[PDB]
């Protein structure tokens, strides 16, 4: 038999002790008048508050001297995009257009056809680096690891035209950062 | 004062092959399904004049009412002791242009009393007004202000209905399906007028609609039957 | 008749909830509103309505528990719907509902049936 | 429990020698850490220079080569169908009972009755004309009691703790800590 | 701001007593204390009326919900 | 909670005649604040044209017949007034409202690409 008889539930029932006791009056304060006034007139907690702040003055600060030092990075970090190659030198991308279809922001533009020697290669490949949200979906979807995000973050440009990376630019990044891409790929290969 | 352990080097458990049971996730809601079904019917029996129909999905009970049945059913669910939904969490809508009344106004009520949530669905058209629940729930003042801004629904009885999200003097209600996702206009700074001006929309890269390449095969089946065996009409058994 | 009762005190010891002060006369006030509701129910709502049976189910039940439980803590744990100061507002709102429930005549035929295409979503009937 | 912990049991840089004794003599709470992580412990093998060779984890029933038919574990296609109960079906259930507790005749006589509630039946009329025991047995509960809103968590209860147990603010501060019970 | 002016002229008129505290002796000390008592009776008056309190007469109202059964 | 300045309740009118009284009343309210609109918005035109262009937009809807269309066009009628009074729109918006502006021959549209 449940408490539907009184339109009550287990959930509606408050725990024991839920009702507050009678609030104390001025005659039930444990502190004497002088103790309460010595703390009040001599700013007891403020002088403590100063003292705790002064403890920090004799501690080692946290600041690092960028650009002479860098904060930690991990192999999964997402930064600047780069198009990679095989060791033999052929471009890794087979113009499969997967990354273009995942890309949440539609930052990728791929135009492809059969190469001069028959290969399935891309002749136009742009990333609108001012439209990308640096999300890593293109990297996850590439079947041949052709498009990755290098750990670079220091590439701020004076003009916005310089942030429209075309296929020449991205392949030049893949050559520049190939060694660092291998650092991250070797470390985080099994986790993908 | 022993030196701190190097947590890298401490031993770790060894496991062979892992086993995890496979069972339907919808099964664990079975008890919740019957109780919402009972309590859903209870509201209908109490108010047959208003409750058109009720539906249960897993652990969510929906009550479908007409626009003229809104204030009545909302009041009943707020004041009745068996169902004290004092807190209204969400007021929204949805656009289904195929239906005669496209907009589908949905209310979510919370009962901190009995730890329950109920949903009210009431339809509306583009020109037909809907009663405002602001006199009951003060928390719907801005949720109704937002629904009008994004759906253009007329809310009758609202003390101050106005744009809350879109710009002042914004033409058109964005979440209506006929409104394009990129809108109609865009702004730029005009040197001659020394002020930011509106101009008609013109995209340097037109939006690409990859949604055309959707699935040509149906992807999910007809579903499964999880109605409690106490809410199905019995089959009249054959005679001897 | 002119019986004036207090629903929400505006001063006194707190109850643990902000704005809900302790009620000076908890038990007598509940009994007055339970007796009124049972009386006022039959004045306006006919018998075939389930709602009338539902209120008389527990308004009777909450009226019998109050009488036999002089200790407030025994009232709360047996009704099981919060503090006694809350039960006053439950009882009060239970009373206001009947004045509106009778007016709506909410035991009658469905005033406005949905169109044949209303509760259909993406080509399936719900 | 969350009792205070000696400073040398926390992974932060701490003083040694004469300065440790100075640090304990002048600090308000001597077991407070400076917060600068231990250089020799924190992230010492970086995430890119670990030694663990990761292996893809696979529970047996759903990763096996055998006894692993996909239609057994294809839960996405076993979703609960959407059923809406109109007034008519409530009336039919109310008058005729349920599939578990039948109140319908057998054979063609029963097939007559089910077809009665195969078209519009307003529920206002059904409650007006039916046994009052039906409402007390089907619609309402426990002999006419109402149906309280069901709880999303039947195990949601609370209880009051005290500072000797919850460790937080003492009784004077205007908040109370609730346990599970 | 208005009460700043009377209390400022009280403070600035304590200046002559500072550079003459020795040579006025007990007599000028008793007069100085009397000069301060009369002004303190003003401090009592403006302390009891709570003149400097901003107060909140416009808002922060609460009421008792009282049913009016018939 | 209390409503903001110059606010009105949203009621769906059911009589045609009732609406026109509200419609006509609202028109002077636009006209009354016209000088303040110029002063507050620093408009470059005298208040005469401000009164001029207000009237035209009322007539644009004069010939609606069905009632449910009448209310919504009145509900949005009040909202535009309320925003204008309370200085909610910026100077850029109001200028561009009144700063707005014969079709080309077939050869001319053909010559420049048409539409
Ligand atoms: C640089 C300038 C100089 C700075 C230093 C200034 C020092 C002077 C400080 C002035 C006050 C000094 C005397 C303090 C002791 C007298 C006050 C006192 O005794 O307490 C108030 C007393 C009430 O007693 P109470 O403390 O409340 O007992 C509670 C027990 N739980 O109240 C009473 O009942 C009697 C009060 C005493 C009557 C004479 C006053
Ligand atoms: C001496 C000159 C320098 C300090 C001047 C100011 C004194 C302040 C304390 C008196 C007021 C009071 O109320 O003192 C009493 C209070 C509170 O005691 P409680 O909370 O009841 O103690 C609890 C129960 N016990 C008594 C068993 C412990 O103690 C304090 O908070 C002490 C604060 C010490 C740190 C701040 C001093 C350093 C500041 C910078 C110095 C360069
Ligand atoms: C007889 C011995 C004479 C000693 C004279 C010293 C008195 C000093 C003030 C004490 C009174 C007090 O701190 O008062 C607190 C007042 C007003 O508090 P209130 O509105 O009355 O509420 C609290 C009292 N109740 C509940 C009883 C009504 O505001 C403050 O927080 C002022 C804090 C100022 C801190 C400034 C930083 C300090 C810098 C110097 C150290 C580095
Ligand atoms: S990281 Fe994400 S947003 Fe950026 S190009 Fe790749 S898929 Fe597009
Ligand atoms: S996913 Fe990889 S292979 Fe496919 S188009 Fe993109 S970069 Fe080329």
């Amino acid at each position: 038999p449940t408490l539907a008889l009184t339109s009550g539930s287990i959930q509606g029932t408050h725990p024991e002790g839920f009702r507050l006791p009678r609030p104390k009056t001025w005659e039930e304060s444990s502190e004497s008048a002088l103790s309460k006034a010595t703390k009040w007139y001599l700013l007891s907690e403020i002088f403590r508050g100063l003292y705790i702040t002064l403890e920090m003055y004799f501690r080692a600060p946290y600041t690092i001297y960028y650009p002479f030092e860098k904060g930690p990075v991990s192999p999964r970090f997402r930064g600047e995009h780069a198009l990679r190659r095989y060791p033999s030198g052929e471009e890794r991308c087979i113009a499969c257009k997967l990354c273009e279809a995942v890309c949440p922001a539609q930052a990728i533009t791929i135009e492809a056809e059969e190469r001069i020697d028959g290969s399935r290669r891309t002749y136009k490949y742009d990333i609108d680096m001012t439209k990308c949200i640096y999300c890593g979906y293109c990297q996850e979807s590439c079947p041949v690891d052709a498009i990755v995000e290098t750990p670079n973050v220091e590439y701020a440009t004076e003009t916005r035209e310089e942030l429209l990376y075309n296929k020449e630019k991205l392949l030049a990044n893949g050559d520049k950062w190939e060694q660092e891409i291998q650092y991250a790929l070797d470390a985080d290969a099994p986790y993908r | 004062e022993e030196p701190l352990p190097v947590l890298r080097d401490l031993p770790r458990p060894e496991y062979g092959e892992l086993h995890a049971p496979v069972y339907n996730p919808a099964e664990k809601y079975k008890e919740q399904i019957e109780e919402l079904h009972k309590f859903g019917r209870y509201i209908m029996g109490c108010l047959p004049k208003f409750v058109q129909q009720f539906s249960v999905w897993k652990d969510e009970l929906v009550i479908y009412v007409a626009p003229s049945a809104l204030t009545q059913v909302a009041t009943f669910l707020k004041d009745h002791t068996s169902a004290q939904f004092k807190a209204c969490m969400d007021v929204t809508a949805a656009d289904y242009p195929t239906r005669t009344n496209r907009f589908d106004v949905v209310y979510n009520l919370l009962s901190v009393r009995h730890n329950s949530r109920i949903r009210i669905k009431t339809y509306a058209s583009e020109v037909s007004p809907v009663p405002s629940v602001v006199p009951l729930f003060q928390g719907a003042n801005w949720f109704e202000r937002e629904t009008y801004d994004l759906f253009g629904i007329f809310f009758e009885g609202h003390p101050d209905l106005r744009r809350i999200m879109t710009d002042y003097g914004f033409q058109g209600h964005p979440l209506r399906k006929d409104f394009p996702t990129t809108g109609y206009t865009e702004v730029r700074y005009d040197a001659e007028k020394r002020r930011v001006v509106y101009e008609p929309l013109e995209l340097t890269q037109a939006w690409r609609n990859f949604t055309v390449g959707s699935s040509v095969w149906e992807q999910v089946g007809d579903g499964k039957d999880f109605t409690p065996e106490s809410f199905k009409l019995p089959t009249p058994a054959p005679d001897p | 008749q002119a019986q004036e009762i207090l629903i929400k005190a505006n001063k006194g010891n707190p109850t643990g909830l902000t704005g809900l002060f302790q009620h000076p006369s908890p038990r007598p006030t509940l009994i007055t509103l339970y007796k009124a509701t049972l009386k006022n129910l039959e004045e306006k709502i006919p018998k075939e309505s389930v709602y009338r049976t539902a209120v008389e189910a527990f308004t009777k039940e909450r009226l019998s528990i109050v009488e036999n439980n002089e200790i407030i803590e025994d009232i709360e744990k047996k009704i099981g719907s919060g503090l006694v100061e809350e039960l006053i507002v439950q009882a009060n709102e239970e009373y206001d509902l009947i004045d509106k429930m009778a007016e709506w005549k909410a035991w009658e035929e469905l005033e406005e049936k949905p169109l044949d295409d209303q509760w259909t979503y993406f080509g399936k009937k719900l | 429990s969350g009792g205070p912990v000696p400073v040398f049991k926390k992974y932060t840089t701490g003083s040694k020698g004469i300065w440790e004794k100075i640090r304990q003599l002048l600090t308000l709470v001597p077991n407070r850490s400076t917060g600068n992580p231990l250089v020799k412990n924190y992230r010492v093998p970086p995430p890119g220079s670990q030694t663990l060779k990761y292996k893809d984890p696979v529970t047996i029933p759903a990763g096996d080569i055998v006894k692993n038919q996909y239609y057994d574990r294809d839960h996405r296609r076993n979703y609960p169908r959407l059923v809406a109960f109109d007034q008519t079906k409530v009336s039919g259930l109310l008058t005729l009972g349920s599939a578990q507790n039948p109140r319908i005749s057998v054979g063609e006589k029963g097939q007559k009755e089910l077809a009665v509630f195969d078209q519009s039946v307003s529920l206002s009329s059904t409650l007006a004309t039916i046994d009052p025991k039906v409402v007390k047995s089907e619609l309402l509960a426990e002999g006419g009691s109402p149906v309280v809103a069901p709880s999303l968590n039947k195990k949601m209860k609370f209880r009051l703790t005290e500072e000797s147990e919850h460790g937080m603010y003492p009784e004077d501060y205007p908040i109370r800590i609730f346990a599970q019970n | 701001a208005l009460l700043f002016l009377p209390f400022d002229l009280e403070v600035s008129s304590m200046l002559p007593y500072i550079v003459s505290i020795y040579s006025v002796g007990i007599y000028g000390l008793i007069i100085f204390i009397l000069f301060l008592l009369i002004l303190i009776v003003g401090f009592i008056y403006e302390f009891n009326t709570k003149s400097l309190s901003i107060t909140t007469i416009l808002h922060k109202k609460n009421k008792a919900l009282v049913k009016n059964l018939y | 909670t209390n409503p903001t300045a110059f606010a009105q309740t949203t009621r769906y009118v059911k009589d045609s005649t009732e609406m026109r009284t509200l419609v006509l009343n609202l028109y002077r309210r636009y006209l009354r604040h016209s000088r303040g609109f110029v002063n507050n918005y620093n408009l470059d035109i005298p208040a005469s044209q401000v009164r001029t262009k207000i009237r035209q937009e009322f007539e644009r809807q004069r010939f609606v017949k069905d009632l449910p269309l009448k209310n919504v066009l009145y509900m949005k009628a009040q909202m535009e007034f309320q925003e204008l009074v309370n200085f909610w729109k910026q100077q850029c918006h109001v200028m561009q409202y009144f700063e707005s502006i014969k079709g080309d021959s077939f050869v001319q549209k053909f010559l420049k690409g048409a539409q």
